[PDB]
């Protein structure tokens, strides 16, 4: 923002080619500066920045630091104020389950971002964000953790039924309540994820998983 | 039915119909393919280009004389395509709001706001049931004073945009088809190959390929702002050119 | 003019109550393209997708949104040629208040001077009802506003309203997400969800466009921006 | 907003400040030429009900082009919940009195007021058809303008009360009375809160 | 065309579904029905004919007028109904008038009939007034392009030619305009070969007689437009006569 | 009278002007704006009587709104120069007005100077009023025809506040007006001195010897 | 023009009243209900507001009840492009007269002059009048207090109770029996106007965005013209619904 | 107020133009340039009062501003100074200074037309008009021999320019040197503190 050209692009080139450790400094510059959405002059910049930092992860693979540095990531996200948001906390949430730092640390950080979520802002914002922290939940074997935060989306949800990213979080639970060996739960899920399916607006993909 | 059915007056005059349009307004569309004239624009970055067919029906006309090309000011020039009838009508008008900007501002009006008090323009006969549409569309060229080389086209009905590259037409949906492709495998754009692959496009549809005598190219360079008429012996130029190609 | 002219109206009652031209130029909205106007009480956020197809449009000016002052900007619906007049038509209006207050037109009094304007065209001959329906923005006196004039001229003001293409849908998805005096992400949020409702306008950056109306003025968004907010729905 | 001549029998305003308060202090005047018979009739208007507007000279274009201003001002406050801006209403006076071109017969406009839902002190001066007059200072108009100027001045109080700024306002309204023919003719002082206006009317001749 | 009971050929502000007004194309059979108007671009002036019938053997030169002068410098031929012709006149004769008197110079011609065909085109649109069933020739001698002809149609399209006819016969005059030359042939020897194609045109079986109205504005005149002299006139019409047998 | 004045630097204006406006050496107000922001790339400085400078100004202002809006491109120099020209020659002028017509169009800086008259003319720097000899003397030696721009901000400062201080055409408070070319940027105090009145002891009318005289409602 | 688009827009009837009025009264009907009930202290207007929806900035004070004058106002019913016309001039007209004069502005007046505009569509210019009926409450220091209705054509008739919207017939006869010309207090009066809005529209549970009541009193010897808020308009409904309750078993 | 002097060649023709306008006493503008245009191959030059002539320019650029567009070729010469003229006899006891108009018609390419505030279009071999030329009013006629040559006519307009200068108080010193030909107008500014000023009595 005041330096998302200068300072953000000499970083990324330093996540390739070295290691992230230099790279935490520069990291928490960047975030800080962004912190201003602006909406008079916000320009080519503010696409840039936030698309930078969903783009980080994975430039070296799994790392104790990759872990670590997106704890910074976590007040930009929230600070902003844009729709651009939902776009930059689903990325940088599934790159890191692809590159484990530790379950722990993954587990911290998508636990933050949902309760900030679930606190005003939006209904879409929150749902990325719990397939994330249900599919963490499912591979760790921790099937009764994922149970209660999948029940949340059952409840409140229901009244949209042309939900696309709610599909996805329904599928992953009615999988953990088979593992689980309750079985009207295996069922009550499914029903949940048919109802929002039907609509037309969720790709072939989303249709094709239900399924 | 549909294109002939009274609802209010509609088919009659401008009121809204069935159709989600205006039928008044739709014949003014179909109406640019009566004339016969098609024409394809390119907008370059040294120069912005317009060919479109001139209208030669007679064997007893002087070169200079019969064209489609007007000068509206010393900085725009533009095609008229349509019915010709409604094209010689349109330019008077347009030239007096260009002259009406002239006085006031102390300089060249831009390609943009020319086409925008034209537009309106065409607007007012299109608004009014006291008299047609127009039966052509002005498609401009230009240099503005610091965008670059600019096309703009207005409606018959009056609406305007920015455009990379244009056509209006018979043929107004295969031409810009044609067009596209062009654009997208990018030869980039010097004096004479964005006049090149005008000419090319608006032959390749209607499949002819031209004298020299019945296209007629007018360009805005940056050599001067002045409109020029580049003659045959350049238009034929250009077609030579177009040989061996891509 | 040179002719003898029109003035009958072209429009007549029913014993139905209603105004017949007036129904047609309403399904003519509908046909348009998504436009969505959103005041969420921490500025204003007019979003539209234009339907251009083919990106050989090299607009660096003149688009479906155009600010018509500093701290106006207007989004339409449907057709092309009935904005091409009313935009025009705001700007000298802008003007015309700008001598006297010198701060540019405030959107409550815009309304009602172009309600008056597009009542009379229905009303004499020689000129027709439009067909197009205006979202209009504007932040002045630390409030924003957002009004939506009808193709009569009816003006109402709305939180969040829809228009074009599926406007049935998005007015019904409008209510459920956005409740009001909720934030400025989740006004642009649902705004870009509308277009996203259906599409089909070639999917390219410069097929959206967004203008967004704030406390320092009135600005139209990049288009590489716009894309990034519609990248979030799927 | 131009009026006929100047001659009503009195023509004087002060506007004096404080940080709590901000008043404007008027002839409550009438009747032109040197003979009077009554003392009194509006000047100072209340146009958001809150802020005010005063126009000053003789009684008739004073009172109907302040009414016909008033209805472009309530256009404006009507339409929106929340009412006009002062400073978009400084320019539009401005703009009132240079409609009626060149050789135009004299006004002279004063307009106190804090500012509506931006909260800070304003206080302006128009006269002729003349140059944007946006001060945050102290404002005195009229034709004996100077005289004025010296009171505006003169009672500021930037931590007193309300109340003090009354009682001093009532000797500096007397003293000017008896150097002018425009102070005097009994004298309305105006307390403007932001959400009301009090209005209090002095004894004085 | 069509021929429909509401509309379309009964207005002039409504499109047919292909886009045209049937309107003007009635007006358009006019020029066709009555005698012909052939004018000439030279390059040193302009040479006007138009073959005026006599009708009544009790009638002078300057009744029935299908010559005007437009200006000083300025003609107008016309072809078709005489009525719509004379509205067309004095448009012209009032737009010629103030370029003189305000510039000092000869107008250029192709502006010229640009805007006086701007004018029956915007009366096409109309509905409220009448398409013109006219079409006529403008014809001048400027010092900015020379000698120019322009000829306008019933439609108010406006193109320039080397030689013209319009008129009862324009497929006879035009070929006969082809095989000379004509174009940038000296005004004097132009004046016997216009009358030359009138004769043609005419018949002693479809017409008793006629009276030669030509107009000059080149050398002899010395660029001033006047009705031809009565001996000029005379002397173009006998070679007419006596070259056909 | 008046005092405004502008240098020609690196973007359009660097405006000087006092806020007050006197009628020979008597306030008629305290403080104004004579060198205006109406847009922010068009400025425009004033000079002589108040009335004639704020409508020609005002004319071009309004006709500079629409070209701004619909191009999405720069105001033009030019239109605003033949416009007040035209315009309140027509009118014929109640006085004079010494006007400072600034745009920068597509190209270059163009600073104009509208006299007394009614005119369209090319300078680069002008300076308007009675003031206009007075602001120049400064202006035309600091200046050389282009310099760093931050340095003619302290150099404006300074030439501004000796206009103020040794010629009386000026009370109250020195304004400076910067736009590089869509900048607004305003510091009113282009001079040291006290802003209004001081009381440090408030007395203003002694302790009550008058009081509260009647309070009412008017609803 | 044309001669056979015409069959004379414009144009008198034997029965001598104008098809396109006629028309125009069904299309009244269909806008909600707004009243006018007058009090021996006050007037009011009671109107139903045309949002319902959640969604509404609350720019205006109300889309039906305009606030004309510091003395006047009315409600519309019927075509909501037409009222911006009507009610921008009359804004302009009323307010003229109480400001010069220092005397009310009668409706009578008001009524006369406007209704002069909307007749000269309706006789002549081959035009239509204007689609709604307009209810103007005020007080003038002529007859007293009043209420005055208007009509496409531009024909006037001044009740002191009446009812426009769908159910009018009904509306007016409930109004017959319960108000004649002067018995109700401000407070009675106001009972009364939740009360013809309770049975015409259907929701019979209402709201404060749902109806809206504004008040002309002159209370401490000058007239006040206020927007009553969200709490006084639920607090009055509120004590209509228990009344209610008990009134009809 | 200004220094104007248009010499008309044999050639094609010659402008020279002033570096100061001058009020009452003070000078107003510090850096002149006069170019109003009516065509882009036909100028004026407002000389004498600026505020008298410019508006007759203006209203004269306006028919100009319109003709130029609707021929389609630009105009003549001669139908400028005819517009030029036709102002200037009604509004002649509110303008009476001296319009100066030069450049190509279309008609030759080397006409040079004087409109004076007595009115008369004429056209002269060389004319001064304006606060300092008077005084050399005869003698611009004077110092040429007629038709004279493009680059001999290029020296005396700088030469006569200087000495009109030195002579009224309208002008200062600098001289803008305009050379108008068939390519377009080229205008070059030849300094002035080196060369030598004509003399001076003691």
């Amino acid at each position: 923002m005041a330096a998302a050209a200068v300072v953000e692009f000499q970083r990324a080139q330093s996540l390739l080619s070295t290691d992230r450790e230099a790279s935490i400094d520069i990291l928490h510059s960047i975030v800080k500066r962004d912190i201003q959405e602006n909406d008079e002059e916000a320009v080519q910049v503010k696409e840039q920045s936030i698309l930078e930092l969903g783009s980080l992860l994975a430039k070296t693979g799994q790392a104790a630091e990759l872990g670590g540095l997106l704890k910074y990531v976590r007040p930009f996200l929230n600070s902003i104020s844009k729709a651009k948001a939902a776009r930059l906390v689903r990325s940088l949430l599934d790159l890191f389950l692809d590159m484990e730092a530790a379950t722990g640390q993954e587990v911290e950080l998508c636990l933050e971002c949902i309760e900030w979520a679930k606190s005003e802002k939006r209904t879409f914002l929150r749902q990325a964000l719990e397939a994330r922290l249900v599919s963490l939940y499912f591979d760790t074997k921790r099937y009764q953790e994922a149970l209660h935060l999948g029940s949340q989306l059952l409840r409140e949800l229901k009244k949209m039924d042309d939900k696309a990213l709610l599909v996805e979080v329904q599928l992953l639970e009615s999988k953990t309540y088979h593992a689980l060996s309750n079985l009207p739960k295996a069922r009550a899920a499914l029903t949940s994820a048919r109802t929002t399916a039907n609509a037309i607006y969720c790709p072939p993909k989303l249709q094709a998983t239900l399924d | 039915m549909s294109r002939g059915s009274s609802a209010g007056f509609d088919r009659h005059i401008t009121i809204f119909s069935p159709e989600g349009r205006l039928y008044q307004v739709e014949y003014a569309f179909k109406a640019i393919n009566q004339g016969g004239l098609t024409s394809v624009a390119v907008r370059g970055k040294d120069c912005a280009v317009i060919v479109t067919q001139k209208k030669v029906p007679d064997k007893l006309l002087d070169s200079s004389t019969v064209t489609h090309l007007f000068k509206i000011t010393e900085n725009i020039g533009c095609v008229m395509t349509g019915m010709t009838a409604d094209s010689r009508s349109q330019v008077q008008r347009a030239r007096y709001e260009a002259a009406n900007w002239k006085y006031k501002y102390g300089y060249e009006i831009p390609v943009d706001m020319l086409c925008k008090r034209i537009a309106d323009i065409s607007q007012v006969y299109t608004q009014n049931a006291e008299m047609r549409p127009l039966g052509c569309c002005m498609i401009l060229i230009g240099i503005d004073e610091e965008q670059g080389p600019q096309v703009y086209k207005c409606d018959p009905a009056g609406y305007y945009c920015g455009f990379k590259a244009t056509a209006a037409g018979v043929k107004q949906t295969e031409s810009t088809s044609f067009l596209e492709k062009k654009v997208k495998k990018k030869f980039d754009w010097t004096f004479e190959q964005t006049v090149e692959t005008a000419i090319t496009c608006l032959s390749t549809v209607l499949s002819i390929d031209f004298k020299p005598s019945e296209i007629e190219v007018g360009v805005v360079t940056v050599e001067n702002p002045k409109f020029r008429i580049l003659t045959e012996a350049e238009i034929d130029a250009h077609l030579v050119a177009l040989a061996e190609r891509d | 003019m040179a002719e003898r002219g029109y003035s009958f109206s072209l429009t007549t009652f029913s014993p139905s109550g209603k105004l017949v031209q007036i129904e047609y130029a309403l399904a003519a909205v509908a046909g348009g393209a998504p436009s969505v106007g959103i005041k969420a009480a921490n500025g204003v956020v007019l979003a539209t997708e234009k339907k251009q197809k083919s990106i050989l449009y090299d607009e660096r000016s003149v688009h479906k949104v155009e600010p018509i002052t500093k701290h106006i900007g207007l989004v339409y619906s449907g057709m092309g040629p009935d904005y091409r007049v009313l935009v025009h038509r705001a700007r000298k209006l802008a003007q015309q208040y700008y001598l006297v207050y010198q701060e540019p037109i405030p959107t409550a009094q815009l309304v009602q001077r172009v309600a008056s304007v597009m009542q009379e065209y229905t009303q004499s001959g020689g000129v027709r009802p439009f067909g197009v329906s205006l979202l209009i923005c504007g932040w002045n006196e630390g409030r924003p506003y957002l009004f939506q004039s009808d193709p009569s001229g009816a003006y109402f003001a709305w939180k969040a309203t829809a228009m074009g293409k599926n406007y049935v849908n998005g007015k019904t998805f409008l209510e459920k997400r956005y409740n009001e005096d909720l934030e400025l992400e989740d006004a642009i949020h649902t705004a870009i969800l509308t277009l996203k409702e259906s599409f089909e306008g070639q999917m390219t950056e410069d097929n959206i466009e967004v203008g967004i109306c704030n406390e320092a003025g009135f600005r139209r968004l990049t288009p590489t921006e716009v894309r990034d907010y519609l990248a979030a729905i799927a | 907003m131009s009026v006929m001549s100047y001659n009503g029998g009195a023509v004087m305003a002060m506007k004096g400040k404080n940080c709590v308060a901000i008043a404007a202090d008027r002839r409550f005047g009438i009747q032109a030429q040197m003979v009077t018979t009554d003392f009194q009739k509006i000047f100072p208007m209340g146009d958001r009900l809150y802020i005010g507007l005063a126009g000053l000279a003789t009684d008739v274009q004073t009172v109907a082009q302040r009414l016909k201003f008033r209805l472009n001002l309530y256009e404006l406050k009507e339409g929106r919940q929340i009412k006009p801006y002062t400073l978009m209403s400084m320019v539009a006076n401005l703009l009132y009195e240079k409609r009626f071109g060149p050789y135009y017969t004299e006004p002279v406009i004063a307009g106190l007021d804090p500012k509506t839902f931006k909260p800070f002190i304003c206080s302006l001066d128009l006269i002729g058809c003349p140059m944007v007059t946006d001060d945050f200072v102290v404002s005195g108009t009229c034709s004996e303008q100077m005289y004025g100027m010296c009171e505006s001045l003169w009672e500021p109080n930037m931590d007193p009360e309300h109340l003090f700024e009354t009682i001093s306002q009532a000797m500096l309204n007397a003293v000017d009375r008896d150097a002018v023919s425009g102070m005097g003719v009994i004298v309305h002082i105006i307390e403007k809160d932001k959400i009301t206006t009090r209005t209090l009317k002095a004894r004085m001749d | 065309m069509s021929s429909i009971g509401t509309g379309y050929d009964l207005s002039a502000s409504t499109f047919s579904p292909d886009g045209r007004v049937f309107q003007v194309e009635y007006a358009m059979k006019a020029v066709e029905n009555s005698s012909t108007a052939i004018g000439i671009r030279c390059k040193d002036g302009v040479v006007f004919g138009v073959e005026k019938l006599v009708l009544s053997k009790l009638y002078e030169e300057g009744s029935n007028k299908r010559l005007f002068n437009v200006d000083r410098h300025v003609g107008m031929a016309v072809a078709g109904l005489l009525a719509d012709a004379r509205s067309l006149a004095d448009i012209a004769r009032e737009e010629a008038s103030n370029f003189r008197s305000n510039f000092g110079y000869n107008i250029p011609l192709k502006h010229l009939a640009d805007r006086v065909a701007m004018y029956v085109h915007a009366y096409t649109l109309y509905s409220a007034v009448r398409p013109f069933g006219c079409s006529f020739m403008l014809g001048s001698y400027s010092v900015n392009d020379g000698a120019q002809l322009y000829m306008i149609d019933p439609s108010g399209v406006s193109y320039g030619y080397w030689g013209c006819a319009i008129g009862k016969a324009r497929q006879a005059a035009k070929t006969e305009i082809e095989k000379l030359q004509m174009k940038e042939m000296t005004c004097r020897d132009v004046v016997k070969e216009v009358a030359k194609i009138i004769y043609i045109v005419h018949d002693e079986v479809k017409d008793k007689a006629f009276e030669l109205e030509l107009s000059w504005v080149g050398e002899l005149t010395k660029g001033r437009h006047e009705i031809v002299p009565k001996d000029v006139r005379e002397e173009a019409e006998k070679y007419a006569k006596e070259s056909l047998k | 009278t008046t005092i405004a004045g502008v240098v020609y630097k690196d973007g359009i204006v660097l405006g000087a002007d006092t806020r007050a406006t006197e009628g020979m050496v008597v306030a008629d107000k305290n403080c104004s704006k004579i060198h205006f922001i109406s847009p922010n790339i068009y400025c425009c400085g004033a000079g002589t009587a108040a009335d004639t400078d704020m409508t020609t100004q005002l004319i071009s202002s309004n006709l500079e709104l629409h070209s701004l809006t619909t191009g999405r491109l720069p105001r033009v120099v030019t239109a605003n120069r033949m416009l007040k020209q035209m315009l309140f020659r027509y009118q014929g002028y109640i006085g004079a007005a010494l006007v400072l017509g600034g745009v920068d169009v597509t190209g270059p800086h163009l600073y104009s100077i509208y006299p007394h008259g009614s005119t369209d003319k090319l300078p680069y720097v002008t300076m308007g009023s009675g003031s206009l000899a007075a602001m120049a003397v400064f202006e035309d030696k600091f200046r050389p025809d282009m310099e760093e721009e931050e340095a003619k901000k302290l150099v404006s400062e300074a030439i501004a506040a000796g206009i103020f201080n040794d010629l009386g055409s000026g009370s109250n408070i020195d304004l400076c007006v910067i736009s590089k070319s869509k900048l607004d940027f305003l510091r009113p105090y282009s001079v040291p001195n006290k802003k209004g009145t001081r009381f440090g002891r408030y007395r203003c009318e002694k302790g009550t010897t008058a009081v509260l005289t009647e309070k009412v409602t008017p609803l | 023009m044309s001669r056979r688009y015409d069959s004379r827009t414009t144009i008198f009837s034997p029965e001598g009243r104008l098809y396109q009025v006629e028309y125009a009264m069904e299309a009244i009907g269909h806008a909600g209900t707004c009243l006018g009930i007058l009090a021996n202290d006050g007037v009011l207007l009671a109107a139903e507001r045309r949002n319902i929806h959640k969604l509404l900035d609350e720019v205006f004070f109300s889309e039906k009840i305009y606030k004309l004058n510091e003395d006047m106002a009315c409600s519309v019913a019927g075509i909501t492009s037409d009222a911006n016309v009507l009610t921008n001039e009359l804004r302009l007209i009323a307010q003229r007269y109480l400001l010069q004069y220092q005397e009310p502005i009668p409706c009578e007046q008001l009524v006369t002059a406007l209704c002069d505009i909307k007749q000269a569509y309706t006789q002549f210019g081959g035009k239509r009048p204007f689609g709604v009926s307009l209810l103007y409450i005020g007080w003038d220091k002529h007859y007293g207090f009043q209420l005055y209705q208007s009509d496409p054509s531009g024909n006037y008739g001044g009740w002191k109770a009446t009812c426009i919207g769908n159910n009018s017939a009904a509306a007016v006869s409930m109004l017959k029996q319960d108000y004649k010309e002067g018995e109700m207090t401000l407070k009675s009066a106001l009972a009364l106007a939740v009360k013809v809005l309770n049975k015409t529209m259907d929701v019979s549970k209402l709201s404060a965005e749902k109806v809206e009541i504004a008040t002309l009193t002159r209370e401490n010897g000058k007239t006040v013209i206020r927007v009553l808020k969200q709490k006084e308009v639920e607090q009055l409904i509120k004590k209509h619904e228990e009344e209610e309750a008990k009134a009809e078993r | 107020t200004t220094i104007m002097a248009v010499q008309f060649d044999g050639g094609v023709v010659l402008g020279a133009d002033s570096r100061t306008t001058t009020g009452s006493y003070i000078a107003n503008r510090v850096t002149d340039k006069l170019t109003p245009i009516h065509d882009h191959i036909f100028c004026c030059r407002s000389g004498s009062a600026a505020d008298t002539q410019a508006v007759a320019d203006a209203v004269t650029y306006q028919l100009g501003f319109h003709s130029i567009e609707l021929n389609e070729p630009p105009l003549v010469h001669t139908a400028a100074s005819l517009f030029k003229e036709m102002c200037y006899r009604y509004r002649e006891d509110l303008m009476a200074g001296i319009i100066i108009a030069g450049w190509d018609p279309q008609e030759g390419g080397q006409v040079y037309s004087v409109p004076m505030g007595g009115m008369m279009v004429r056209q002269s071999f060389a004319i001064g008009g304006s606060g300092s030329s008077y005084i050399y009013g005869y003698v611009d006629a004077t110092y040429r021999e007629g038709m004279t040559k493009d680059e001999c006519l290029q020296f005396t307009a700088n030469a006569l320019a200087l000495a009109m200068e030195r002579d009224g108080s309208s002008g200062g010193v600098i001289r803008l040197a305009a050379i108008q030909q068939s390519g377009v107008e080229r205008q070059v500014l030849l300094g002035d503190q080196i060369p030598k000023v004509t003399i001076s009595t003691l």
